[PDB]
């Protein structure tokens, strides 16, 4: 490919496998969590990264992924502990302030809403939950919902609007959208083209678009097709329905355990269980109703283990982060 | 198919151990991984009700292992006691266990039930491929504590 | 005084009675009896009962202390009012007993008296309604009675043993029962007159029988349940008297279902048949083989098994010795066929699970008496050899061999006249014909089986076919040459060639020393393992010197037609044919003319190498082989016949003399010229000279060993030179220490240092330091402390420095070739420890004194001392020790690491807590180690990684995760072995915690 995949980092700092990693909206900081119970959060200072506070206790199990609030004030932890810790710094250090329970077991996932007053969690109890955020260390559930047959594995809110989005072990997506008149939440759509459990969601950057990796080795582009749409489909309810417009296959050995879209340069990378990081863009005269995306490069031994996950940064174009089962945390630089 | 009049009591008989290979291996060439080194790391793990190992009860047998070393990937196929066993996935996360502890960590290990020895194959298969469910199975100490006592070697 | 005497009263009666009970005693030391009991006459007249047991307690704790000293007058009064008072008292009489036991520790009262105080108290006081402790003084009055007067006791008559029935039928405590079973005992085994009361003695005894226990509040102190049923045992196997009731008693505890009970009974049983004969169990004898038999088929208990059997032996033994008892009828060999006819039926059914028990059975009864044998296999056998043709399966020829096999034994145990053998001439030829089918047969356990009986039916006396014998070797042959069967067959058939050649030895001179020689001369003019069987067949068969004497020529030719053809280039081979001879001089050591022989041709073994050298073949090192072959000749050697073979060899080397030896080598100095060839021939020496017997009496000690300190360092030569230095040593360590022997040791210190001195030949002075101080060190010779301490410095030289790490290798270990415990060469087991307590100072002194170049030669030596002596000195030095241990595995050495890693491995297992203080240094030099070029180097570092799991979790813990991230490396290393060590370890260090 005539792009290239360069290693700009190496981190060690967790023992043992380390599942998640998120950037700070501001781009300078990232957060990670393991295996080992404990949330690491790494500040860049010159050129140097390193880790400026070390959070334990806040979890007895596997902390599956963490994610930042819109705003650079508050954390949130998913953790197999059934709970979702929120840490802010309000003693000049960061504390875990609230703890989110009621998922009967693992919590898989949690997102932020695009205002930063929505918080939705996700756990193998087939359910999601739906949390809205009154006044600071306070949160209140807003709806607990499960459409889904089987463990749910990741939560993903819309960039534009206040939708979710969920992914299942039983290969399917489902969005939700809180109705009108009631202002309750429900289902809008339901996604089925993957033959087998999706792992990672992310949304195009205007969020008419989505990304889903999952365990058959493809990934697939969805469309949002709004009613009375130009294209020749069309929706029986009054509700928007998603179309798999594209079909990557061929290109991973292994599951797809996570996928990221940028929204600075619309890049894809996939992180695969092949121990593979690939980045994909979409073509210059790529229809919008069949778009094409092809792989520009890929570097098949970014890890010694299974890539778990990788995200692009918010402020910093091209730069990419990643973790894995190998124990490394994983800076990149793509240059197309 | 097998027929009635002709019966075979010679398979009780069959079982058998031979492990010297250790001349090939005596100079300093390198040895790859082979069908036999895999059945060696599996034959011996005990059924979690029976005082039987799996491959005294025909669980695990070295002609049902796939292995390539150098492509770096190990597939077994177990046949659990009797299709409606409720034991297969704890059989073969037991099996997991054992593999992801004794073989290097570029080593791909897929464990499935064998095709149509099992009711719910697919669904068992399902469970022994998500990694992140293994995991958290493993986190479970009851159920550590079943594992551990069947890859216990005595 | 009176007054004293009557306050020391008033006070007792008031419970201060500790005082007084001493302070009477004391009074009655110095002082009267009479006077005190009529002070306490006083106060036992009172009404009161507590009154008169508190008074008669404080007089009988006084009258046990006075005890002997004590008036014949005195004793009969007191004896009266003892009996009055308890006829009166109710609960008083505990009391009283007390100083009747008193009372009948005394030796000084009439006979009458005696014999009514223990007759009073039967009659009067219920022995049953009494206290256990008062019980226990009362069968303590019995048997102080019976020690003091057993002729009044005797003359009492049955009345006294019926009176004492009835005091012990009703008692439960065991410290009294050991006591009542006592009195029984010593009523049967003193000829005490039991009346009709024979049965009335046994029964109380008998109900108590199998019952075990234990009491909790006193478990020590309460007599154990096996002292309690040893006991009975000693009464109830005491007299034939009880025969009439006990064997069935024992019949009915033998089929009761339990266990416990089945055991006693036999046993007890066993030790009837000690004292029983043949009319006492001649009524019940049907009966008891009955139950016998049932338990040696239904027990799972192989002890019940094992008594049982045991029974069986003990019973046909008691019949057996009374057949020559009866002279009028013998109804004992008849019960012998009852069990015959009982078992065929059970023999003959093909069921084999069955069979087996009953075939011990009867063994057990065979293997009783000559008699009983001659009469059971001689009917067991024909009906064993129809059902060996009968059953065509191998497994089932193989038992009913294998049962055979036990009554052939038998037959050899005791009888040895030719009675025995004219039955079993009959069959004979019918077992032979067995024997050869289990060697034809392709099992190669029933082929075992049959090599087993072979050997038995040739240790026989009597006589067999000389065709059997023609046919046996033949066999034994086929087996010792065929090769597709597993090892042991033909080891075992190796073994028993031995062992029947040195009975028959015409049938192996007949029937195996020709194919050998045959086969010998077919592989002369794969080829290997050929050679092995001819060779180790000739070496095995070597037991009879007439053998001997053919065997060794044989082995001679082979020799020298190994040089003229192409066999001298393989040295491996040449290498077997001395292994077979060395085996030949092993086994020739027994029959004083056998190694007579046999080193009557040592000399033309020493004379097919001296013709090696006369020339200008064999490899340098076969040399050795040969040379340590010569040692088993010399060893177990007569005097006269050492000096004669010493003035033989001695003056070979050392003029050149070859008279004895044959005419062909004449075509000779060793010691002067400088020649390669006779040089080399040295090493010989060293097996010679230096395997003689103590008293050597050789006739030049001086000039032999003063050529030889010239010919270790002058020459220079890679091995030649050190020949001359591992003789000279050998007969240094061996010399005794006269006014000679320092001498030696002035030119061994004279040549070393100048060796050392000059620049040209250092080694060759370093290698006679070496074995030289070997030899002081093994003696713990004074001299040794200085040359010791000399490689101690030497460690500190370039040159020598590794060549002194060597030398310190070689003193830590035992060699073959030298000096050795059956090499005649005075050793002494303690070394290691002695040489160990001098190293350590200078050792550990000197490392730490070291420059940084040359100090690591010091941990070399350290670790080949360290390593080498595996024994409990080095747990208490190892807090100190083991530091340098660690370092001593960062070494480069792969010989150092290997051994370090040997020697720590243990450790871990048997001290952990010293090891434990080492963790973080012990894990990351394992770790360094488990990713060496060497294979095996890998492999014990993993092992010890493996072992470092045995230590307590709290100080592994920290290290877990970084300890499996590492063994992941070398899960995936280039060889198989390293990765199943990997498995082990990395296996273990994850179930470290839960």
């Amino acid at each position: 490919g005539r792009g290239r995949l360069i290693l700009e980092h190496t981190l060690q700092g967790h023992k043992g496998r380390i599942w998640g990693v998120a950037w700070h909206p501001k781009g300078n900081v990232f957060a990670s969590c393991g295996e080992d119970k404990a949330i690491r959060i790494w500040s860049l200072t010159g050129n140097t990264w390193s880790t400026k506070t070390i959070l334990s206790d806040g979890h007895k199990r596997t902390i599956r992924e963490i994610r930042w609030s819109p705003c650079g004030q508050y954390l949130a932890s998913a953790s197999f502990d059934a709970t979702t810790a929120i840490w802010s710094k309000s003693s000049g250090e960061f504390e875990c302030n609230a703890t989110l329970e009621g998922h009967e077991n693992e919590v898989k996932s949690v997102s932020w809403s695009r205002s930063g007053g929505l918080l939705a969690t996700c756990s193998r109890d087939k359910s999601v939950w739906i949390w809205e955020v009154a006044g600071d260390d306070e949160f209140e559930c807003a709806a607990v919902l499960n459409p889904h047959t089987q463990d749910v594995k990741r939560v993903v809110w819309h960039p534009t609007k206040d939708i979710l989005a969920s992914a299942s072990y039983d290969n399917t997506i489902k969005m939700f959208a809180e109705e009108p008149i009631d202002n309750d939440w429900d289902c809008t759509a339901t996604l089925t083209s993957h033959t087998s459990t999706v792992w990672g969601i992310d949304f195009d950057a205007d969020g008419e678009r989505l990304v889903s990796c999952s365990d058959d080795t493809t990934i697939k582009i969805w469309r949002a097709y709004h009613p009375g749409n130009t294209a020749g489909v069309a929706t029986p309810d009054q509700q928007t329905v998603w179309k798999c417009v594209c079909t990557v296959s061929g290109q991973h050995s292994r599951a797809i355990y996570d996928v990221s879209w940028c929204k600075l340069t619309g890049l894809i990378a996939t992180a695969c269980g092949d121990d593979g990081i690939r980045i994909f863009k979409e073509s210059s005269d790529s229809k919008p109703d069949e778009p094409t995306f092809e792989q520009i490069t890929a570097e098949e031994g970014a890890h010694d283990q299974d890539v778990n996950s990788v995200q692009w940064n918010p402020v910093v174009a091209g730069q990419l982060i990643s973790c894995s089962d190998d124990g490394t945390i994983k800076i990149w630089k793509v240059t197309e | 198919p097998t027929e009635i009049e002709n019966i075979n009591p010679n398979v009780y008989d069959r079982i058998k151990e031979r492990v010297l290979t250790a001349n090939e291996e005596d100079e300093n060439v390198p040895d790859p991984f082979d069908k036999r080194e895999i059945f060696d790391l599996i034959r011996n793990i005990n059924d979690p009700e029976h005082p039987l190992t799996l491959e005294e009860l025909h669980v695990v047998q070295e002609d049902l292992i796939r292995i390539n070393d150098s492509q770096n990937s190990v597939h077994i196929s177990f046949t659990p006691t009797i299709p409606h066993c409720s034991m297969a996935t704890l059989i073969g996360l037991s099996i997991r266990v054992k593999l992801l502890r004794s073989l290097p960590p570029r080593f791909k290990v897929t464990v499935e039930i064998t095709p149509g020895t099992h009711a719910s194959e697919l669904a068992v298969n399902k469970q022994l491929a998500d990694k992140e469910r293994v995991a958290a199975a493993l986190e479970n100490n009851h159920l550590a504590e079943v594992i551990n006592q069947c890859i216990a070697a005595k | 005084p009176m007054g004293a005497l009557c306050g020391l009263v008033q006070d007792f009666v008031m419970g201060q009675q500790e005082g007084p009970a001493d302070q009477v005693a004391a009074d009655v030391k110095s002082g009267t009896v009479l006077q005190v009991v009529e002070a306490l006459g006083s106060s036992l007249e009172n009404a009161e009962p507590r009154t008169r047991a508190r008074g008669a307690q404080l007089l009988s704790q006084v009258l046990l202390q006075c005890h002997s000293l004590l008036s014949e007058k005195e004793v009969v009064h007191l004896i009266l009012f003892y009996e009055n008072r308890l006829k009166d008292h109710h609960l008083v009489v505990p009391s009283v007993l007390q100083g009747l036991r008193a009372l009948s520790m005394s030796v000084a009262l009439p006979p009458g008296l005696a014999v009514s105080v223990l007759k009073a108290i039967f009659q009067e006081v219920h022995v049953q309604s009494l206290l256990q402790v008062d019980r226990h003084t009362v069968f303590s009055i019995i048997t102080n009675f019976m020690r003091s007067r057993e002729e009044e006791l005797k003359g009492l008559g049955a009345d006294f043993t019926f009176g004492f029935i009835q005091v012990m039928d009703g008692e439960k405590d065991p410290r009294n029962l050991l006591l009542a079973f006592r009195i029984v005992h010593d009523l049967i085994s003193k000829d005490y007159s039991l009346g009709p009361f024979v049965e009335e003695l046994f029964e109380v005894t008998s109900c108590y029988f199998p019952i075990d226990f234990t009491p909790p509040p006193n478990d020590p102190y309460g007599i154990q349940r096996e002292d309690l049923i040893l006991s009975l045992r000693a009464v109830l196997a005491s007299t034939p008297r009880f025969a009439e009731f006990l064997l069935p008693l024992l019949i009915e505890k033998v089929d009761s279902e339990i266990l416990s009970a089945k055991l006693d009974s036999l046993q007890t049983l066993n030790a009837c048949c000690a004292v029983y004969g043949q009319k006492e169990l001649k009524d019940f004898l049907p009966s008891l083989w009955a139950s016998i038999r049932r338990e040696v088929f239904q027990t799972a208990s192989e002890r019940v098994e094992a008594e049982g059997l045991a029974a069986l032996h003990s019973l046909t033994a008691c019949l057996s010795c009374s057949v020559l008892r009866a002279d009028a009828e013998d109804l004992l060999g008849s019960f012998l066929s009852n069990i015959l006819q009982d078992c065929r039926h059970h023999l003959c059914e093909p069921d084999m699970k069955l069979v087996w028990p009953s075939a011990k059975l009867l063994q057990a009864a065979a293997g009783a008496s000559a008699r009983a044998c001659e009469h059971l296999t001689s009917n067991v056998l024909p009906l064993l050899l129809e059902q060996f043709h009968k059953h065509s399966q191998s497994n089932q020829r193989r038992t009913i061999l294998e049962m055979i096999l036990g009554f052939l034994k038998l037959q050899q145990k005791w009888s040895y006249e030719d009675r025995d053998e004219r039955p079993l001439s009959s069959f004979k030829d019918q077992l032979c014909s067995l024997v050869f089918m289990a060697l034809t047969d392709p099992s190669t356990q029933l082929q075992l089986v049959g090599i087993r009986t072979l050997t038995v039916l040739g240790a026989q006396p009597g006589l067999l076919s000389a065709e059997d014998l023609e046919l046996a070797v033949g066999h034994l042959y086929r087996l010792t040459f065929l090769e597709e069967d597993s090892q042991s067959c033909r080891v075992a058939a190796l073994e028993a060639s031995g062992t029947l050649a040195t009975l028959y030895p015409g049938a192996f001179s007949r029937h195996l020393l020709p194919k050998l020689a045959e086969e010998l001369h077919k592989g002369e003019s794969t080829k290997c393992s050929r050679h092995f069987r001819c060779l180790q067949a000739l070496s095995a068969v070597s037991t009879h010197p007439s053998i001997v004497k053919e065997t060794l020529p044989l082995l001679l030719q082979h020799l020298c037609q190994a040089n003229k053809g192409n066999m001298v280039t393989e040295s491996s081979e040449v290498v077997a044919v001395c292994q077979s001879l060395q085996q030949v001089a092993e086994k020739c050591q027994q029959d004083p003319e056998s190694y007579w022989y046999f080193h009557k041709t040592a000399v033309p073994c020493l004379f097919a190498l001296a013709v090696q050298a006369s020339m200008p073949l064999l490899e340098d090192e076969v040399l050795a082989a040969l040379a340590s072959v010569i040692g088993t000749a010399t060893t177990h050697l007569s005097p006269e016949l050492a000096a004669q073979s010493v003035t033989c060899i001695v003056p070979l080397f050392l003029d050149g003399n070859t008279s004895f030896l044959p005419e062909n080598s004449f075509p000779f100095q060793p010691f002067q010229d400088g020649s390669s060839g006779q040089r080399r021939l040295v090493a010989l020496l060293t097996a010679f000279v230096c395997s003689l017997p103590r008293n050597v009496e050789i006739p030049q000690l001086n000039r032999l060993m003063r050529e030889l300190l010239k010919q270790s360092c002058g020459h220079s030569c890679p091995f030649s030179s050190t020949a001359a230095t591992k003789c000279f040593a050998g007969l240094l360590n061996k010399q005794p220490p006269g006014q000679q022997l320092e001498e030696f040791l002035q030119l061994a210190v004279g040549t070393v240092e100048a060796g050392l001195a000059s620049e040209s030949s250092r080694d060759q002075a370093f290698t006679l330091l070496l074995w030289v101080t070997k030899a002081l060190v093994l003696r713990y010779h004074p001299l040794s402390a200085c040359l010791t301490t000399r490689l101690m410095g030497l460690l500190s030289d370039p040159e020598l420095g590794c060549a002194a790490a060597d030398g310190f290798s070689l003193l830590m270990s035992d060699c073959t070739d030298v000096l050795t415990r059956a090499g005649h060469a005075d050793v002494r087991i303690m070394f290691r420890q002695r040489f160990f307590t001098d190293n350590v100072p200078a050792l550990v002194q000197g490392f730490h004194a070291a420059p940084q170049d040359v100090k690591p030669n010091y941990l070399k030596g350290l670790s080949h001392v360290l390593n080498r002596l595996p024994k409990p000195v080095l747990l208490p030095e190892l807090p100190t020790l083991l530091s340098l241990l660690l370092e001593a595995l960062s070494c480069p050495d792969s010989v150092v690491q290997l051994s370090t890693l040997s020697c720590l491995q243990p450790l871990l297992l048997e001290a952990p807590q010293i090891m434990s203080l080492h963790v973080d240094t012990l894990v990351t030099k394992f770790l360094n180690l488990s990713s060496s070029y060497s294979m095996a180097v890998r492999i014990a570092a993993l092992q010890c990684m493996h072992a470092l799991t045995r230590l307590p979790t709290s100080v592994l813990l920290p290290y877990k995760s970084q300890v499996i991230r590492a063994l992941a490396k070398p899960l995936d290393d280039k060889k198989r072995l390293v990765r199943k060590e990997a498995v082990s370890a990395r296996g273990e260090w994850f179930l470290l915690g839960s």
